[PDB]
């Protein structure tokens, strides 16, 4: 029916009209302060006018900043672009990093187009072409269950009908807008010319030859970058084999980037298009090699750069590529000094029990306090990451004997069958042969 | 022109080639088509007069 | 079909366990290990519900105490049209693609997409063909008969199925199976008429059957990827399948079952050795295993307190803190001589060898003294050696002779302490001569 | 000596006797109606087509209607004189751009010259034997003549050859069309064979098609020896 | 339009006087006398042109204006005149060499200048006629263009005739042809015949109908960088190469050729060189190769002006084992002059500041712009660079349209700097993942 893993009990920041957080609202327990940073640079994003504002938040492991990178998602809605990345992507083999990192880069920047879509389908009743060896026209009569209706083509199009097998009383699908030629079959009058036949026989449209429909194009800046720089050459619209040779990644030089740049700037003063930037979210940010954090700060000052959001769970840890920089939370003083720091706190007792029943609840478990109180109490014993991940255990041996509800007992079997990290470093240590 | 089950009035699927009459399944021509004595056929042909 | 000749884990046909999800002493192929196999099974009713997703399971313990013998098992109880993707900790480290890539493919192979479709098929016996042609084949016209054990009849052809039956010659005695859609003849072969073989038919001649179709998350990618086609899957060259794909894939599945068209039903990926990953690949998992589209990862490991790979401290089973915070734990135990004994006796009956009871219990002994592994390995040299003096029985001395002729560990090590001088040391130092 | 035939194909059970390719993978790539008709074929609930525009036509830098300062620099650069050429490169496959390409003229006012190796390259096309810049440009051919390579054996065969997978989609002909025509597309089949004389000579005098009016053909490599052209040893 | 506000946009060139006297508070530019009064001498070092092969060096601590100074410049420098500005790290590639990288770098950034006539009959055709003689070696065309106020007869020749089957027009789509050159193209249809065909195609466009007179003369300038003439001349189509990055290390015969056709073409007059700037920002994490080929690429006539900017102290160099000055062996140091900007004071941060907050439209109080300056007196100035736009966003949660001094305490509480995230981490450094992996994950012991 429904899935959850990890997540989807976030619903939103939480937040009231005047930006201030409730205690338990939007699926969130406790964080008041990172809440509040992450609504006001919700509202600077949704403010659309900054470029290369950087955001880095930072804490203990376990403490909800992919939640809370979630939560931004949430609240800023569907249509903004929203990149999630590890930073361990970035280590390509086939391109450069600095490459990889433009693309996920320009891939934050969104657009939004304003099309329509107009449909000729029905039955083919008639297909006249006319010279004056070279056509000039072809009149094609179309017809549905709802009346007939005859149109005038070009013979561009009448190549791709004559590609398409098209004879009298079949069914094909014409797109005015686009210039697509597909070809669905045969009628259901014309099934009984042979007792057996190779054909496929469908029946009439049911509704009207002539269908318009208003459509909103959502493009990123890569998607225009990536078709206008394929190296071996354009495709056709139905490819089932590929081609012969392997086309591979090539690195996109800053030449094509500013005519497309120049074409949407060209587009966007008539109207036809919306700028909207969005959010390039790096995940594990200490994974990151120098190069890749000194090209950071040339890629941060670019004029269409979007917002990044960095996360990070290390200390006083040297930065990956160097022997003796020690830094804080993994990344260079360079970097940290363009960016802002949000702190995020660990949590109590009552939190962690009220984050163990939010998420009983959207599992579709049953607890009793009882129990609650001991997960609870090995919420903080243990690590809360356990106590999240021994509810569908419970849930299991709570559903075997043939009851809905969890009780102590299923929770002390799953504390047996199922270890955390010191018991088990503990067995490894009182070990003799490789555990 | 539609072609139909001369029995039922169904849509025809199959023809008999022993004595060229049209069906739609099985049972019908298990307990119709084959066992039928000659001289009705003449008489289920003349309807759409194909004899 | 699925050939296979004689597998270390092939005896195992799935985890022995009742109702309740209580372990058998002995039930399908498996022995000993009584918590392990609960766990297992809990894991077994947590993919078979399907409503939670990304949840990590580490099995570790010490070599050869039934760790990729429990995944076989859950494997095989798992049972067909379930995405079951079994990869090393090696397989990563690819030229063409990178190790991140490799995971996202290797993930998204445990993920099938559910689909019934069905196609109205026309499979019969071929009495007669009748073809008529013109001097330049202009007009071609053409009758068929067709028949099963119940039914017949005759149909009348257009020229395209008979340029189709030409194609792929169908004679009279044939069984063919005939599409009407796409035009697809295909021979299941002669019936039976002695005047290959098959039977003929039953039933209705124009059936409409129905299928279920298991669709990966990986094909769909590369195939919804333009740049290449579905001979990727075959020859392996995906090539870094971007990621504006991925996110088209991911809508229209979500599309799709909202609509009813389709359902997803989730699989379990077996990573077996799991610490030669990098600290990269990790790094990776954390963020990959909280995905909506993320199977149940089930890993293997049976270091230490080792060194990751990548940094240069050690860590619990050579992971990181941060996964294994993520991770539930389950831990083997060692075997005893009872439970070594029943598993020797059901690797005698797997591999068809008769042994003598003295024979077992000296197996056992050298099993418990030695390896189990070692023990597995020798009863099959004892019977060529029994097959060698032509009697059927093994017996005590044969076992003995295997152990004379074939080293165990130990032992190797002893030799090669004692005579270190005629071998290869770390330095590149070695004795050739024997005098002097 | 044949290498083994990896395929499936139509055998008889034993004025003309008429056979036919038929030859197919025994590996069956089973391929679901619903992926191929919402996520290839373009239809009233999805975009394909309006997206496929929107990213090759509309947006598309090398646009002569929107972009034509960049026509103009391309066509000082190149000296080619159409600035509709940038638009047709870009939006055909390759071998498309291979197999019928026209050794037309460029002006004489631009920036791509003749380089020295091209230049090189050009000097020895009809250039008869004895001349000092064919012998120095056909070093291989020497080497071929010389070493009595036009009469060698051949010594390897493949083992086992097989024709491409081929994707089954049950209860649609339009995949079947396509198929059809991805794998024996007629204008590369044509430019991987020639022409009969006989029907050159009816293409040309009794019915009137000029000789560069006709498909390209005779683009296949010639192999080194005649018994290098199979596999079969007899 | 395209470009939001960046991290330096306030600057449009340096503010100089005519005799390169850099004023106080001009063209976005506060302070650093000595650094502009420098920089200005390089630009008219550039704006001369004579002088090839210098490389200057931009050294001094972060957040001062070494990239300002370098985009000042940019700015200043003027259109036409070629300014690459690269990475450090942008070079170590994986099909290309690091030399080869350097090459296309050096090249990139120095053009030439081609001046000529152009002359354009860009209208709607009315109709064609073909004239075939018996012989058929001749052709005559006639061509029946049109604009909304003049039309007129043209004679065509055999070649327009095969050039027009080939991109065949259909009497009312708009054309441009040349005169001197014969250049052909089909700018689209008319809009007179949009409801014509009912359904237009995938290989047409709608464009309007030109007005005006038919016959237009006008002169375009374009400039060329060399690279651009060696990636289009190293293959039969290079502008694909152009435009997806795919050069592929091209030789040097070609190289050399190009530059003798160069000098050729300077010398006859068609062309004029432009040299330009290449500025390489954070070039400290170069290899002593990249450093090598720099040092010996910065000794030939067609070689640009080489920016550098650094900000380490004495620190190791890559690829080998031991320090020097700025990240820099003394060989390429020996080879530059160095360009020193220094700190600033509280004057110049807070004009910086108040010119920063008005390219932002962020209207403040008095007291909120102390308390910044006090804020980027103590802390860096970026800090307050990113808090007065994360107190304006404040400011209108409020519905305040102001920035006072309580946007700017709730700013400052909530956002943290550098130093006290340091303070904060060394407090609690038992709950943070060290550098040998040991975190105390559970809060109760
Ligand atoms: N304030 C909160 N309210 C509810 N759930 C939370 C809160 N903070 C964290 N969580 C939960 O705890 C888990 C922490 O995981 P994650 O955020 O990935 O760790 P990290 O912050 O180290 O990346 C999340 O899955 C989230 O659901
Ligand atoms: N419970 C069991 N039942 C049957 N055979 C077992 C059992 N446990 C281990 N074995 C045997 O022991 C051998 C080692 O098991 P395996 O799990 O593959 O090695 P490891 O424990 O090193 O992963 C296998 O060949 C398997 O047949
Ligand atoms: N003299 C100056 N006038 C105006 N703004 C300046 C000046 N110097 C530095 N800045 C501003 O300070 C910010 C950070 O300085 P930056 O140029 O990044 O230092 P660096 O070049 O050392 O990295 C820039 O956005 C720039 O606009």
């Amino acid at each position: 029916v429904t899935r959850t893993a990890a997540h989807t009990h976030i619903k939103g920041l939480g937040l009231d009209e005047s930006g201030v957080a409730k205690r338990v609202e939007g699926g969130f327990v406790g964080q008041i302060e990172a809440r509040e940073a992450c609504g006001v640079i919700v509202d600077l994003i949704k403010a659309k006018k900054m470029s290369g504002r950087a955001i880095l938040l930072a804490g203990g492991p376990s403490t909800g900043k992919t939640a809370l990178a979630l939560a931004i998602s949430q609240e800023l809605g569907p249509k903004v672009p929203f990149c999630p990345l590890v930073g361990s992507e970035l280590y390509s083999v086939e391109v450069k990093k600095t490459e990889t990192l433009m693309e996920n880069f320009r891939r934050a920047i969104g657009l939004r187009i304003k099309e329509t879509k107009e449909v000729y389908e029905g039955e083919v009743t008639e297909l006249t072409p006319e010279d004056a060896k070279t056509i000039s026209h072809v009149i094609v009569g179309l017809k549905s269950a709802k009346g007939t209706k005859t149109l005038r083509l070009d013979p561009t199009i009448y190549e791709s009908i004559q590609r398409e097998k098209v004879s009298i009383g079949d069914v094909i699908y014409i797109e005015a807008n686009t210039g697509a030629v597909k070809r669905v079959g045969r009628s259901d009058a014309y099934a009984t010319e042979f007792d057996l036949e190779t054909e496929e026989y469908v029946p009439l449209p049911k509704g009207e030859v002539h269908k318009k429909k208003e459509i909103v194009q959502d493009v990123t800046l890569h998607d225009l970058d990536v078709a206008n720089a394929r190296p071996q050459g354009g495709q056709d619209v139905i490819s089932m084999m590929g081609q012969l040779l392997k086309p591979k990644k090539t690195e996109i030089t800053e030449k094509l980037r500013q005519e497309v740049n120049k074409v949407v700037a060209k587009y966007i003063d008539q109207g036809v298009a919306e700028l909207i930037p969005g959010v390039l979210f790096i995940d594990e940010v200490n994974m990151l090699d120098i190069e890749i954090f000194t090209y950071l700060n040339k890629a941060l000052e670019s004029n269409i750069a979007p917002v990044v959001v960095l996360a990070s769970n290390r200390g006083m840890t040297t930065v990956r590529g160097t022997e003796d920089v020690i830094s804080p939370h993994g990344v260079p003083p360079d970097l940290i000094d363009r960016l802002l720091i949000v702190r995020t706190l660990p949590y109590d007792k009552d939190e962690i029990r009220t984050i163990i029943e939010r998420r009983a609840t959207v599992e579709r478990l049953q607890v009793e306090s009882s129990a609650l109180d001991l997960l609870a109490t090995m919420g903080t014993e243990t690590s809360l990451r356990y106590a999240l991940q021994l509810l569908a255990p419970c849930g299991i041996l709570a559903q075997t004997s043939n009851r809905k509800e969890i009780v102590v007992n299923d929770v002390n079997e799953a504390k047996l069958l199922f270890l955390d990290a010191k018991r088990s470093t503990k067995i490894l240590e009182t070990s003799a042969n490789y555990l | 022109a539609k072609k139909y089950c001369d029995v039922t009035g169904l849509k025809g699927f199959y023809k008999s080639p022993t004595n060229n009459i049209r069906y739609h399944n099985a049972e019908i021509y298990q307990l119709i088509v084959k066992p039928m004595a000659p001289g009705v056929d003449q008489e289920y042909l003349k309807l759409r007069g194909a004899n | 079909k699925s050939l296979s000749l004689i597998a270390a884990h092939s005896h195992i046909t799935g985890l022995g366990l009742d109702e309740n999800l209580q372990p058998r002493p002995t039930s399908e192929g498996m022995v000993g290990q009584l918590q392990a196999r609960r766990a297992a099974g809990v894991i077994l009713k947590m993919v078979q519900n399907g409503t939670i997703a990304g949840r990590a399971v580490l099995v570790a313990g010490p070599p050869s105490t039934g760790k990729t013998a429990l995944a076989m098992g859950v494997s095989q109880s798992l049972g067909k049209d379930v995405p079951f993707t079994a990869i090393a900790g090696s397989e990563i480290f690819s030229l063409e693609l990178s190790k991140t890539e490799a995971l996202t493919q290797a993930f998204r192979k445990s993920i099938g997409i559910k689909i019934k479709e069905e196609t109205e098929l026309i499979e019969g016996e071929v009495v007669e063909i009748q073809i008529d042609r013109s001097i330049t084949g202009g007009h071609k016209q053409g009758k068929l008969t067709i028949k099963t054990t119940d039914m017949e009849t005759i149909y009348e052809l257009g020229n395209k199925m008979i340029d189709g039956l030409t194609k792929e010659k169908v004679l009279a005695g044939d069984v063919i199976s005939i599409d009407k859609a796409s035009g697809k003849i295909t021979k299941l072969g002669r019936s039976f008429a002695r005047s290959r073989f098959v039977q003929c038919p039953e039933g209705e001649l124009q059936k409409r059957k129905t299928v279920v179709h298991t669709v990966s998350l990986h094909e769909i990618d590369v195939i919804n990827s333009r740049t290449q086609g579905f001979l990727a899957l075959f020859t392996g060259d995906t090539g870094e399948i971007r990621s504006e794909v991925r996110d088209q894939i991911n809508t229209k599945v979500a599309e799709w079952k909202e609509e009813g068209k389709a359902e997803i039903v989730p699989g379990v990926l077996f990573i077996d050795e799991v610490h030669m990953l990098d600290i990269e690949c990790f790094s990776f998992i954390n963020r990959a295993l909280e995905d909506e589209f993320a199977p149940i990862v089930m890993m293997a490991t049976n270091r230490g307190v080792s060194k990751t790979r990548g940094t240069n401290y050690k860590s619990p089973h050579g992971l990181p803190l941060d996964l294994l915070d993520r991770s539930i734990i389950i831990t083997t135990k060692s075997y005893n001589e009872q439970e070594i004994k029943t598993i020797l006796s059901i690797r005698a009956q797997e591999e068809e060898v008769e042994l003598s009871s003295d024979a077992l219990d000296l197996l056992t002994k050298t099993g418990v003294e030695t390896s189990l592994r070692y023990s597995s390995n020798l009863i099959s040299v004892a019977q060529q050696i029994a097959m060698k003096r032509k009697n059927n029985t093994v017996e005590v001395e044969d076992v003995k002779r295997a152990y004379l002729l074939f080293l165990d560990s130990a032992r190797s090590v002893k030799y090669v302490q004692e005579n270190e001088s005629q071998y290869i040391d770390d330095q590149g130092n070695v004795q050739i001569s024997i005098a002097k | 000596d044949s290498p083994f035939s990896f395929t499936t194909f139509g055998k008889t059970t034993s004025k003309f006797t008429d056979l036919i390719y038929s030859s197919r993978n025994p590996i069956k790539y089973s391929l679901p109606r619903l992926i191929y008709e919402d996520l290839i074929l373009p239809n009233y609930n999805n975009d394909v087509d309006i997206a496929n525009k929107l990213k090759n036509v509309k947006f598309n830098i090398f646009n002569p209607s929107t972009n034509y300062e960049l026509c103009l620099f391309l066509s000082k650069l190149t000296g080619e004189p159409s600035l509709n050429e940038f638009f047709r490169v870009s939006t055909t496959p390759l071998l498309k751009r291979v197999i019928e390409r026209t050794n037309g003229p460029k002006n004489t006012d631009s920036l791509s010259f003749k380089t020295i190796t091209q230049e090189l390259l050009e000097v020895t096309r009809n250039a008869p034997s004895e001349g000092v810049m064919a012998s120095l440009l056909n070093v291989e051919k020497h080497a071929y003549e010389r070493e009595y390579l036009n009469c060698i054996q051949r010594g390897y065969h493949p083992n086992v050859s097989a024709p491409p997978v081929t994707i089954e989609v049950l209860g649609s002909s339009h995949v079947t069309n396509s198929i059809n025509n991805e794998l024996f597309d007629p204008l590369i089949s044509q430019a991987l064979s020639d022409i009969p004389a006989i029907t050159q000579y009816n293409m040309h005098v009794k019915k009137g098609i000029p000789v560069e009016d006709f498909p390209k053909t005779g683009l296949f490599p010639e192999p080194l020896n005649k018994n290098f052209s199979s596999n079969i040893s007899m």
